[PDB]
């Protein structure tokens, strides 16, 4: 805050910065354009939508909360489900995140809506604090204003180490591996779909070096040959060759395999820049994780859960500028169905250890005690 | 792309009288009039300058694209450049408005090439295709060429005239071995 | 103290000491520019912020209040995104601290490292820290007890001021990595593979088709002859014609194994396991539960007890009350396998009293 | 001399991507003659048929027409993989064979040598860093203690140290079963306070 | 990189008198000349011709290397081998107004690379938008009788092949042919590289 | 490094009376001046000097190179060396001081190499860089030469003036099989 000032004043106060120059692209050409970085985002981005909420200020008490209403539908059209997954494929999409609040009453704003981050764009200011956010769609402004309380934006933000007002989006860190994983792909629709492989060849040189054949003799060769010697039903034909013809039987020398070991290695680049396990989403290799309960768990704990619980920390910290209360919001780590194998082991552990009494081990569990 | 020259050369800069100096001198006899040698040096520049793309006598053309290769280049194809005359940017009818800035010429043999001031290099109207006049060649006489290059016009113009049609007859520096250094070595095939 | 009158005069008494110079052209290349520099850094950054703290040195486990809530913006797990964020890619973590109040101070800033140099003085420790961005300075003072900056050093063994950052120890294979999926990228976009060649030589030694023979070819050519629907036709080559097949031999893996290598050498240095990120080969770790456990025991509890201590002393000087702050080491997921096999170690032991085991696994005795 | 073929075998593929010249093929024009370049509106015409038609990921097969002169002779690239590479993950594995770590707790890729992390850690807590650990506060014992006139012995745990745990179950197993002796017998083996 | 020469030979400085004696024309008649423009002719084309196949200069006229940037940090190779006493290194900008500079570059003399090799680290910054003309005098001698002979005994033997037959016509080489004489004269460079 | 020579063969040096006994003598008739022949000499052994990297004639040369090899070589590349005479050692402008001390000269036929004392050789100043003048070749006349390679210049400067164009016409020992023992002979292309 001290060091603010110096800060806000080198790429310029008051004027617009635009951020990245081909998230834009990226989101047709990465997103739109290959299945790989297509189920990256909709596998992580459908698994934080899922994920209960925790309400707590120190009692814990408020599952009737207005927070907690607002959540369960937002605003009309887009429920609960629908808008986390808007919100978390726009931070994997562009590393920023926005929300929108319409608040006619001054507490507990009415609706939240995800604006895109594609045509957003952030006025740096005067504090090192960024005054306005500029929404702009065709050649059209909104500059809402954050030099007040409630702050209608919330930012949410992944690491970004060289930038100060961006996120780095994983998508933008494979987007080498995409082009390999989108190019390889059209190598092989291009040459199904442009390539010439003959079964053979008929050379007719004839009584010259060069020579044509007659039109009757034309009609006459493809006769025989359209009838005789072409199908399935034909396979193996002898085919008297008399002087001046020769079969010459081609090849196709690369048949399978065009860029297929380095397609399935940028098929699974792109899985490793968003965080997903390819046995989650079915990329073919080898098995690092062995059988369905570790590698969901793995992916609800490197991925999921440290990407909601800063989601649901920048939730917790600007609805509670909207109710006097601090709120709270926390994912549940309970009946969450892929830490399952880790709730066997800690139930299993407190359970067999009989040293301790019933009403001591319920408050190990997380139980009521009795 | 065309580029067609502005002027032919005269003949009168040409050495029809230097090239029976060659042809019948020293040893021979001291036979045709200057139309029919003259014919045949320019016969024999002409094959040269479109195997190694050279100019040779420094007459003027005009290079009318429709379309820059970069936005800080545009290599141009005869060699020896100087004095690139005038930029003109033509609109689809042409009231023809010439430009005057933006760009250097930079006289080199490798490469003779137009190279813009910065980044940016003027761009072209729909339609309205630009053409560039530049005076291309080594010097404006006979005397000013690479004596190598020169010699070669004169073996290959005595071979045009010492025998007619496509007949019979390789020594080491022959007309194949002199025009060898100033051809255009280039290994781009690509896009770009 | 006594050896500090000698190495400052000698590094440059009230100075800034730049150093690495390529300390923001490795992190655009090394963190945005290749996935496994991206998520080895994201891995631990995100799993360093998740072990919760402790408040020890006051006699009885509780500031808490302050990591919790540093400011307006980045939230205590976003703080330490950002703080190990820095000491990961630059070896330097910086920690401003605005303080009204005498004690306790309000804001915690993390001062991203590329833009701050230090000034070593006359003596010792540095004096100054200057946060220089565009051409303008700070400098921040040391000389006082509070000392607004909490400067993180990893390891460095020749520099007396900075940090060496893993990257920088990987430098070699991020750019194998970075250009070897560039190598790939750019054969896709630019190369001329044919599926064969129409050769026509003709009745000279060289001869072109006239344009009433090039467009008729052509369209036998497109018509008939290309496509998948049109696999196999026997294609009659008159005389003179020929068709002379081409191949493309190389096709798959052009640096394949030197980029899974160089992959696994990125992985290496930041000191995450193969498995955790999804690098392919050989099964090290067995079954992730011990790949986990590796990975918070090597790498991220060795990293995070340098920086919580780091906190500990300097936030101590805010206020007057010495603080210890380390890692739990306890409700944290990955080191159950190492809790249940204590669990069941002194459990099973039953000669010693339910007291006396109770002390042993960190419970208090009732 | 490990350590230079590390970083010398890493510097030959880090070289190898930044100065070599793979070509996917080459158009060879001879001509009529036995050598001839082609004109500048052939040249342009030969890239823009190049360039727009044959060339990309979008291209892959188109069939090429190839008139008098011209020719297609594909280029290859025939050490594709492994440029020292299994001499450098051999070097690599020395370097750790110096130190003393197992080649699993890094990260080299390899045999198998120890089997699940509880050996390698184990063996790494004895092998190479509990015998270094034991005689740098060994060194602090005696140097320490001539500040202060009793003398001090500093070593190492080998207690809670997390790495020695498969060392401390069969040790507590051993004991735990073999009921023979007496509960305050087995205190002191273990290194209980007796009761 | 345009490097035409400031003058050429005049002319008086070819051995014509000497070139008429390999030919073996005429000693002792009244005539006796007839063939000056004509031997000095293709001395001239026999001289060029191999100053394009040695890069070498052999009479040492002026030349001059325009450029508009240098190729390498510091030393800055000049193509014509044998080179001394470069006379001027001006630097100029935009629009003419040259100013010469003393610059620190100073010229290694050798025959195998020929170049200037700046003193201080960088060669002088050239102006955006202008050029760098080195002035220098490369060759061997002033006269004719300071070249070496075996370079010498080459133009012999080639002018006098452009003498003896008029147009190209097909001629085994002799043990020291033309070819071979000059052939310790090429420059021998394996460098198609970036730097 | 650029090895010019001090002072030119006199001509008085070269066997020019010899050359004529071996060119038209004992199977002949008793042809052309000693200004023809003389040029026909020279232009052998410049060319067998150059083949076999040797001298011939032993005329005095400067060498001068701007960095040492090794610190306890640079070999002399003109082979047959005696009496290595001065080790100067400009500075920039050249006050030109000599060095009197530090080097051995080792006369050796394989690699003539000046071989300092001890393990360091004299340094060169910053521009500065070091000529040495030696007196290199087989003997100050032309009857101190190795009567074969003396005998392949009779050989070479015979076919220099018998045949004077590049034209037409091997022996077992020819020019080539004479002077093909004379030659460096060495398989360093590397580094040191």
């Amino acid at each position: 805050s001290v060091t603010g000032r110096i800060v806000a004043m080198a790429s310029g106060a008051g004027r617009p910065v635009w951020g990245p120059r081909d998230t834009v692209s990226l989101m047709r050409t990465g997103f739109a354009g290959n299945p790989v970085g297509f189920r990256s985002v909709k596998l992580i981005a459908e698994a934080t939508a899922a994920v209960p909420l925790i309400c707590q200020d120190a009692e814990r008490r408020y599952e009737i909360h207005p927070v907690l209403d607002l959540l369960r539908r937002p605003n009309a059209g887009q429920g609960r489900a629908e808008l986390f997954e808007a919100l978390i494929g726009q931070i994997l999409l562009s590393g920023n995140g926005y929300l929108e609040a319409v608040c006619p009453e001054p507490g507990v704003p009415r609706e939240l809506h995800v604006l895109r981050s594609d045509r957003m764009a952030v006025v740096p200011g005067a504090d090192g604090w960024p005054v306005g956010y500029d929404y702009t769609v065709g050649g059209r402004k909104h500059r809402f204003d954050m030099t007040g309380h409630p702050d209608p934006i919330c930012h949410i933000k992944s690491f970004h180490p060289t930038d100060d007002h961006y996120g780095l989006s994983p998508m933008q860190a494979a987007a080498v591996a995409l082009d390999v994983h989108n190019a390889a792909s059209a190598w092989s629709k291009a040459l199904l779909d442009n390539a010439a492989r003959p079964s053979g060849a008929i050379i007719y040189k004839g009584a010259d070096g060069q020579g044509v054949l007659a039109p009757e003799q034309y009609e006459r060769l493809i006769f025989e040959m359209e009838t005789h010697h072409q199908g399935a039903r034909n396979a193996g034909r002898p085919m008297l060759l008399e002087g001046g013809l020769d079969w010459k039987p081609m090849g196709f020398s690369p048949s399978d395999m065009e860029f297929h070991e380095t397609k399935a290695a940028a098929a699974r680049e792109i899985a490793l820049a968003f965080g997903v396990p390819p046995m989650l989403i079915g990329i073919p290799g080898d098995a690092t994780y062995a059988n369905y309960a570790e590698a969901n768990r793995a992916f609800y704990r490197l991925t999921v859960l440290p990407l909601l619980t800063r989601v649901s920390a920048a939730l917790a910290w600007w609805l509670s500028g909207y109710l006097g209360a601090q709120i709270e919001l926390k994912p549940d780590l309970d009946q969450v169905p892929a830490l399952a194998v880790e709730r066997d082991q800690l139930w299993a552990r407190i359970g067999a250890a009989g040293f301790l009494s019933n009403s001591e081990k319920r408050v190990l569990l997380g139980l009521p005690p009795t | 792309m065309m580029l067609n020259e502005v002027t032919a050369v005269p003949g009168t800069a040409l050495p029809v009288a230097e090239f029976r100096d060659h042809l019948r001198l020293g040893t021979g006899f001291a036979g045709a009039e200057d139309a029919a040698l003259l014919s045949y040096l320019r016969a024999a520049i002409a094959a040269i300058e479109g195997r190694t793309a050279k100019a040779l006598i420094s007459r003027g053309f005009r290079l009318a694209l429709t379309a820059w290769r970069w936005g800080d280049m545009q290599t141009l194809p005869i060699a020896p450049v100087a004095t690139v005359t005038a930029l003109r940017l033509v609109d689809a009818a042409g009231v023809e408005t010439p430009v005057a800035a933006g760009w250097r010429l930079v006289p080199d043999m490798a490469r003779p090439r137009i190279e813009a001031l910065g980044a940016m290099l003027p761009m072209i109207p729909t339609g309205g295709r630009v053409e560039i006049d530049f005076t291309a060649g080594f010097g404006a006489s006979w005397s000013a060429l690479p004596v190598d290059l020169a010699q070669a016009v004169f073996l290959l113009a005595a071979q045009y005239y010492e025998l007619r049609h496509d007949g019979a007859a390789a020594m080491p520096f022959g007309v194949m071995a002199l025009i060898e250094r100033w051809r255009t070595v280039r290994v781009l095939g690509g896009r770009p």
